[PDB]
């Protein structure tokens, strides 16, 4: 658990394009493009067409509020 | 219990009740502590008990 | 691309060369084998796999011929690494060549020279040795530094290593000859 | 022939295995051990082991 | 209980007359380092097998003698009386 | 205990009571404890032999070991009378008998093989029980079926006697290695029996591996051997409604599950949870249906025949008969839902019992009764083995050749004594054959045995005087050709240095054999040999890129369990000082999926005889997952 | 309770299991600072000081 | 057979293989034609074998009397000179009847032809051809073992009969040392009688193939006293041979040992091997530089005490400062250096940060350059230590192994002693334990354990010894940070 290693400033690396501000798991009987399971930013089963790896990381915005 | 009485190998006077067994053990404590663990005389084989 | 096999004594062949069972070579060099069958017979890779699957079941001369050609005609030979665990000594892992492929399906023992045994520290008591083939010619060259020939020299002394010298049966024959 | 002689010698060995030890599994009785285990229940006044 | 892992029809010593010190309630344990218990004792002669044991767990299991006589009326005790006479 | 003064030899003199498994070992006083404990281990590891023989040098307790080891023979326990015989298969059948005293009705079962565990099993000599017909009395101690270990007079044998010579054969007999004659290897033959379960559900069908287009047979028949090591293969279907896959019967694919074994199937037991009418419509079930019907036909047949006895008020039935009857009745009864592993299963589960004659092959381990070990390095023709020339024993060939170097180091001298005794016995046999009347032959025999074992001599004199002249001649011919029994008791009654010395001094004609191409004269004498369970097949592993337990479930021909590379292995490889190549091998063979795909693709698309692989530099999938999760954790590596 | 078949083994859940004898101490077994007699319920132990 | 053979004429001829073939064929055909005769006495029996007949071998004009068998052995082992077409000087000829010398001849072949891969290939072909012929000798001459062989000798040689039937005196005055003395006296005689008589076991005894002294004497003469489960020698000895039989009492003592061997192997399973990874980590990066002289001062050169003959052996192929001059290779054979502290260039003190020089490492530079030097050191130390620990459990013998570990893996001796004292303690620990390693490999391990307090790599050329601090193997890895 407790390790001494470099910390990361999330705000600089944060990407607005892959922002999950929609909480709906499904939208109108479909996986939400803004949902957690989003084919656009995270990828899908057809991963070779996506050219988007597991390294793809989503973001959530708490602005205008801060957490520890 | 009756099974330990049957297995035990001393005069029946010493196996009548728990008191007789304790008396027998205490009177022969020094001798009994000095007995070989591996001597087959002090051991047995069992099959159905377990 | 790994294997485990029992060791049996081999006579009449060079120290570095070994004899590998029919089943052992087929699996490790399967993709190389499928390449030749596809080229020779002009068939699809899936169809070539069907030929390989049929050969696995029992000894057939045709698949043996493809296997024999690979050991004969491959550049640098067909070579692998043989380790006896624990790998605690120099010579525990050795770079060796596949001289022959056995024609008995039942025979599943690797054939090694008695001189190699002392370096490996293993015994022909039913112990199993791990076989890891090396494919790239560059990788083959780098692992050739682990070959038995390079280990003829003892690294601490610079002298010849008795591990690769004549053993019990071998010494007696030369002794009767000379003494 | 040879086989008849071999059987004859085997029967005349004079060193014979203890059949009772080999077959003691059959001649051991479960009831002997079951009875005390059941009588441990007799500590309860209502329960009496028949 | 023990599965019949036998590869043979020979059963007199592999299964019929086999004994094990190890048990559910066993004085014998690997952690206890019962090296003495794994060894042989002079009483074993005529009752237990001196050379019959398994290399994996030496002394834990062995073969009973075919000629072993367990005294009648002693409840499968090797001897009618214990080691020390007490008389 | 420390005290060994309690042990007094006079107390244990003349008694083998202190011996257990070593009662099967001759001259056990001369063998070390280590070799004896190895022998005790080998006897349990010994495998059944089709052509097992009583040992030429015997301890005389062997027959008792055969008697009290009941797994090998079936003996009647009372006088019985055969009520009827019912057949399930040609190989498997049941015999119903009635006790001539109790009147109780019991049954005896006949099958070709006995399954013990894994592949281990043995075939049965079912001659007597097969001879029995209805209204035939079975006497009290008759042996209905016997193992190959027991002979006509129920003598017990766990090995074969093979002529052995200690000779250095082209260094092939190095350390504990053996060279065997092909004929001799024929003698050391084992059985393998396997019970294999193939489960076919509703969506699974069995391919027509053994059948043509007109007749659909997807698995072997009761009298037919397995071909290409494939019993059957099942193809699972997403929906079996279409039945469009009828044309697909001949072809095979990787997805199909193949079941592997070799041998003759001897019994099929099918447990079906599907109604008969549903099965009948499809032709692909045809073969299965037959055996299903056969099972029912067998079960019904017992039910009709025994219903009066079992369901009658008297009920003089053995528990075995009662339970057999109840199981068959359950089979014929409707609403019988079969459960395996406490769950109801779709389709049917089939158990095949397969018996194969497994011959001796290279890598097999064979031993003697004295703790020595040997591995079959080479099997060679009889002519290539040492053959003595220009003697009365001319053309005698050695069946096995053993390493001469280090023999005394083993501390098991007794093997040599066995060899010497059978070798000297060869001379005695030739002496009997060469000249004399029957009386001269018995005189030579009795003198030699008096030199070896007095008890055997006395008992042989009694046995011989009992024999009629024709029987005596037959016994003498048996001794001349087949061999001579010699008794070497484990501790008391064996011969020693002085006794063998006297034997050699008296028999001056007995001297080493001069072999055809061998300068050194050799001794060839029979040694008793046993076959051990170990074969190379147990530890064989071979893997090619795409435990699974499929091999244990008979779905794979051989284990594909990967070899493991560790820090020790990496260090020994790092001796080369070319770390990049080691990392390339690790990534291409295991860690890196992209590099692994490149290696496979290049191996199949490159030149067959020249292989050069170029691997891309990319982070592994594990590394990618690690970076993604760590960034979410809030910590990032700085390539510290 | 399992039933003996052929006088030396049991058949349960389709498998052949053989019962083997166990070697145990009869009674009054020695232990560190103690002498114990084993009973079905509670062992009777004598501890010394 | 011809009676005159010119060595370098056949070796430099293009009929080299054909000459060997026909001689090899002639020798084995002779052996198949005739039997070997045994007299079982000191006056050996006569045999007409070509291998034992004499030929004259001409080496650069000098004739040596050599047996036909020694000739075919010489040709097989002189394959290098046919391949390279360079003649064989008389310096290279060796005793062909003592197989111990073959090892040293291969060593001289490696030095003469430059430790090349080509000479490495030829030696492999020589070992191969020598072995294949041995099988032909063995399958034609034959080799056997028999108790009649023992009986046949004793019938002529009374001493064999008396030793084959020997039984200890029943004096209670005999003790474990007295019995063990009789064991060697009668066994040394037995081996001598077998070497000096025409018996079927003579070639075994002289060759050393398949002969272990203790186990040979137990079968033939006497077993002796045996330990119990916990090592105490049992008061009663076994006064028989396995060939003659054993007593019921003796049978229990043997079973005790065989059981003890089994229990010991169960305990032997322990194999921590933690140090192997630690030593490998520090030494994997150490490399070599093609620089003849790094530049170091003689006081900065390492000083070692040649107290024992074992000490000089560890420093072969390395430099030494002679009293008259400087920088001459130490000759291990000269016992003059025994008892003298000597100054040696050490891989510990090599100045260049990149690698160790050719004078500090030693003459093994060109020999071991292809492999990783640090990894060579870790395996030369690990494989004995791991094996010695296990072999000692069977028998103060175990103590050297522990102190070796404590020296490098703990700061007990590291924090209060100098490197000159540290390396000499290491060679003392190796000598007592029996580990045979050349000191260069042990010093390389100490070199990486040694971390400079001053933190300057090239300061070694300064006459003043650099300030430094040795570290524990695990701590030195931790100090990198
Ligand atoms: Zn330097």
């Amino acid at each position: 658990m407790g390790k001494k290693l470099s910390l990361i400033d999330f705000n600089e690396i944060y990407n607005e394009e892959n922002l999950i501000t929609r909480a709906n798991p499904i939208e109108n009987h479909e996986f939400s493009d803004d949902g957690i399971y989003s084919e656009r930013i995270f990828g899908s089963y057809n991963e070779d067409d996506d050219d988007k790896d597991i390294d793809t990381i989503g973001w959530i915005n708490i602005e205008p509020y801060y957490i520890i | 219990d009756e099974w330990t009485k049957k297995i035990l190998r001393t005069e029946e006077k010493n196996k009548e009740d728990i008191y007789s067994v304790v008396r027998w053990m205490i009177n022969n404590y020094l001798a009994l502590v000095k007995q070989d663990n591996m001597n087959l005389a002090n051991k047995r084989i069992r099959l159905y008990e377990y | 691309f790994s294997a485990r096999n029992v060791i049996t004594p081999l006579i009449g062949h060079p120290i570095d060369e070994v004899a590998m069972p029919y089943k052992t070579f087929a699996e490790l060099y399967k993709f190389q084998l499928i390449n030749l069958i596809s080229k020779v017979k002009g068939i699809n890779y899936n169809e070539a796999l069907k030929f390989w699957e049929k050969g696995i079941l029992g000894f057939n001369q045709e698949l043996y011929n493809y296997m024999e050609e690979l050991i004969t005609k491959t550049k640098g030979g067909c070579t692998f690494l043989l380790n006896r665990n624990p790998t605690i000594s120099i010579g525990s892992i050795l770079y060796l060549k596949i001289g022959l492929i056995k024609k008995d399906y039942k025979d599943l023992t690797l054939g090694i020279s008695n001189n190699l045994l002392s370096a490996l520290s293993g015994d022909y008591d039913g112990d199993v040795l791990n076989i890891i083939p090396v494919f790239d010619n560059k990788m083959k060259e780098h692992f050739s530094l682990l070959s038995p020939q390079n280990f003829l020299v003892d690294r601490n002394n610079g002298r010849f290593n008795g591990d690769f010298d004549l053993q019990k049966d071998q010494i007696l024959g030369i002794f009767i000859l000379n003494n | 022939m040879i086989s008849n002689f071999r059987k004859f010698h085997g029967n005349k060995n004079q060193e014979k295995f203890n059949e009772n030890l080999i077959l003691n599994k059959e001649n051991e009785s479960i009831l002997n051990y079951l009875d005390p285990i059941c009588k441990t229940l007799e500590i309860i006044p209502e329960i009496t082991y028949l | 209980l023990r599965y019949d892992n036998s590869v043979n029809s020979i059963s007199l010593f592999t299964l019929i007359l086999r004994y094990t010190q190890s048990g559910p309630q066993s004085p014998f344990s690997s952690n206890s380092t019962n090296n003495k218990l794994r060894g042989l004792h002079p009483s074993y002669l005529g009752r237990l097998g001196l050379t019959s044991t398994s290399a994996g767990d030496p002394g834990a299991s062995g073969s009973l003698t075919p000629f072993l006589e367990l005294p009648e009326n002693s409840y499968m005790h090797f001897t009618e009386e214990p080691e020390i006479n007490l008389n | 205990m420390d005290d060994i003064s309690v042990i007094k030899n006079e107390d244990y003199e003349g008694s083998h009571r202190f011996l257990a498994e070593e009662l099967l070992m001759p001259n056990a006083n001369k063998t070390d404890g280590n070799r004896s404990t190895m022998f005790c281990s080998h006897l349990a590891q010994a495998v059944t032999l089709q052509k097992a023989e009583p040992p030429l040098v015997y301890t005389n307790f062997e027959n008792q070991v055969g008697k009290y080891s009941t797994a090998g023979y079936r003996k009647a326990n009372s006088n019985y009378k055969v009520i009827e015989k019912i057949y399930k298969n040609d190989y498997n059948y049941v015999l119903i008998v009635q006790d001539q005293e109790t009147g109780e009705y019991t049954l005896f079962e006949r099958a070709e093989c006995e399954f013990l565990t894994e592949h281990y099993g043995f075939q049965w000599d079912n001659d007597k029980i097969d001879s029995l017909k209805k209204d035939d009395t079975i006497e009290k101690d008759t042996v209905l079926y016997k193992n190959t270990c027991y002979d006509e007079n129920m003598n017990f044998g766990y090995g074969v006697n093979l002529n052995a010579a200690y000779f250095s054969y082209k260094n092939e007999t190095l350390e504990d290695a053996i060279v065997i004659s092909e004929s001799a290897a024929k003698k050391l033959g084992t059985f393998s029996v396997n019970k294999v379960k193939v489960s076919v559900n509703t969506n699974d069908i069995l391919l027509n591996l053994y059948g043509d287009n007109e007749n659909y047979k997807g698995f072997p028949d009761i009298g037919e051997h397995i071909k290409n090591q494939i019993i059957a293969s099942r193809r699972r279907f997403d929906y079996n409604t279409a039945l469009y896959e009828l044309k697909n019967l001949n072809e095979m694919r990787d997805s199909d599950t193949p079941f592997f074994a070799d041998g003759k199937i001897v019994d099929i037991e099918i447990f079906s949870n599907v109604p008969e009418e549903e099965l009948k419509v499809q032709k692909y079930n045809e073969q299965v249906l037959y055996y299903i019907n056969k099972q029912k036909e067998f079960s019904n047949n017992v039910y009709q025949k025994l219903k009066k006895i079992v369901e009658g008020k008297d009920n003089n039935v053995s528990d075995k008969l009662l339970h057999f009857y109840n199981n068959c009745k359950m089979r014929i009864d409707e609403n019988i839902s079969y459960t395996y592993q406490n769950s109801k299963f779709s389709g049917f589960i089939m158990e095949f019992t397969i018996l194969e004659e497994e011959p001796l092959n290279k890598g097999s381990k064979i031993t003697g009764r004295y703790g020595n070990k040997g591995v079959i390095s080479k099997i060679l023709p009889d002519d290539q083995m040492p053959t003595v020339a220009e003697g009365r024993f001319k053309g005698l060939k050695a069946d096995i050749c053993l390493n001469p170097l280090g023999v005394f180091n083993r501390l098991n001298p007794s093997q040599l004594i066995e060899q010497e005794l059978n070798w000297i016995a060869k001379f005695i046999r030739k002496d009997m054959e060469e000249a004399g009347s029957n009386e001269e032959k018995v005189s030579i025999l009795l003198d030699f045995l008096n030199r070896v074992n007095k008890e055997e001599t006395e008992l042989m004199e009694e046995f011989i005087n009992s024999l009629n002249k024709t029987e005596l001649e037959e016994f003498l011919n048996d001794i001349i050709e087949n061999g001579i029994p010699i008794c070497q008791k484990p501790f008391f009654g064996n011969i020693g240095l002085d006794e063998l010395w006297e034997l050699y001094n008296h028999y001056d004609h007995i001297d080493y054999f001069k072999c055809e191409g061998i300068s050194t004269p050799l001794i060839i004498g029979e040694i008793y040999m046993v076959r051990l369970k170990h074969e190379p097949h147990s530890k064989f592993s071979a893997r090619s890129t795409s435990k699974s337990k499929n091999f244990k479930e008979h779905k794979d021909l051989y284990s594909k369990t990967p070899v493991r590379i560790g820090n020790m292995e990496i260090s020994n490889l790092s001796l080369t000082n070319e770390m990049g190549s080691i990392m390339d091998m690790l990534n291409s063979y295991s860690n890196n999926e992209t590099n692994r795909r490149e290696l496979i693709m290049q191996l199949l698309t490159g030149n067959p005889f020249d292989t050069n692989i170029d691997l891309s530099d990319v982070e592994s999938g594990t590394s990618k997952i690690l970076k993604s999760l760590f960034t979410c954790l809030g910590l990032s590596i700085d390539d510290v | 309770f399992p039933k003996l078949i052929d006088s030396q083994y049991f058949i349960i859940n389709g498998n052949r299991y053989y019962p083997i004898y166990q070697l145990l101490d009869s009674g009054t077994y020695r232990t560190n600072k103690a002498l114990t007699l084993k009973t079905l319920l509670m062992p009777i132990v004598l501890r010394e000081k | 057979m011809e009676k005159t053979y010119n060595l370098n004429d056949i070796l430099l001829s293009n009929e080299y293989e054909k000459i060997k073939e026909d001689i090899k064929e002639e020798i084995i055909n002779d052996m198949a034609s005739k039997k070997v005769k045994y007299s079982n006495t000191s006056e050996f029996a006569k045999n007409d074998f070509l291998k034992d007949e004499f030929i004259d071998l001409v080496v650069d004009g000098e004739t040596y009397e050599i047996t036909y068998g020694n000739l075919i052995t010489l040709l097989i082992v002189a394959r290098p000179f046919n391949h390279f077409k360079v003649p064989m000087t008389e310096d290279l000829l060796f005793d062909l009847s003592d197989l111990k010398e073959y090892q040293n001849y291969y060593t001289t072949l490696l030095e003469h032809f430059g430790y090349s891969n080509e000479i490495k290939s030829i030696i492999k072909d020589v070992i191969s051809e020598l072995a294949i012929f041995s099988g032909d000798i063995n399958v034609t001459f034959g080799n056997t073992v028999s108790i009649k062989s023992l009986i046949d000798l004793g019938n002529k040689v009374k001493r064999f009969r008396e030793l084959l039937h020997y039984r200890l005196p029943n004096d209670e005055a005999l003790e474990f040392n007295d019995i063990e003395a009789i064991i060697k006296k009668n066994l040394d005689e037995i081996m001598k009688i077998l070497s000096e008589t025409d018996n079927m076991l003579r070639y075994y005894i002289d060759s050393g193939a398949g002969i272990n002294s203790k186990q040979f004497g137990q079968v033939l003469s006497l077993v002796g006293s045996k330990p119990d489960l916990f090592g105490k020698i049992i008061p009663y000895p076994i006064n028989t041979s396995f060939l003659r039989g054993l007593d019921v009492r003796s049978f229990y003592i043997n079973a005790l040992g065989a059981r003890k061997a089994l229990i010991t192997n169960y305990q032997q399973v322990r194999n921590s091997g933690y140090l192997t990874r630690k030593i490998s980590m520090l030494l994997m990066d150490t490399k070599l530089i093609d620089l003849d002289d790094c530049g170091s001062h003689e006081n900065n050169y390492l000083s070692i005490n040649v107290e024992n003959k074992d000490v000089l052996k560890r420093f072969s192929k390395r430099s030494y400062l002679n009293n008259n001059g400087e920088l001459v290779e130490i000759d291990i054979n000269d016992e003059s250096l025994i008892g003298q502290v000597i100054k040696i260039p050490s891989p510990t003190t090599c100045a260049s940060n990149e690698g160790v020089c050719r004078k500090c490492y030693g003459k093994l530079f060109d020999i071991n350059k292809d492999l990783n030097i640090g990894m060579i050191a870790v395996l030369l130390l690990t494989d004995p230590l791991t094996q010695r620990l296990l072999s000692a459990k069977h028998l103060e013998l175990s103590k050297p192994l522990r102190e070796i570990k404590d020296l490098i893996e703990t700061n007990k001796y590291i924090k209060d002693h100098n490197v000159n004292e540290v390396v000499n303690y290491f060679i003392y620990l190796l000598n007592e334990s029996g580990i045979n390693i050349q000191s260069v490999h042990s010093e390389l391990i100490i070199r990486e354990m040694m971390k400079l307090d001053d933190s300057d790599r090239t300061q070694f050329k300064n006459d003043k010894m650099p300030d430094y601090e040795i570290f524990r193997i695990t701590d030195a890895n931790l100090k990198g940070d």
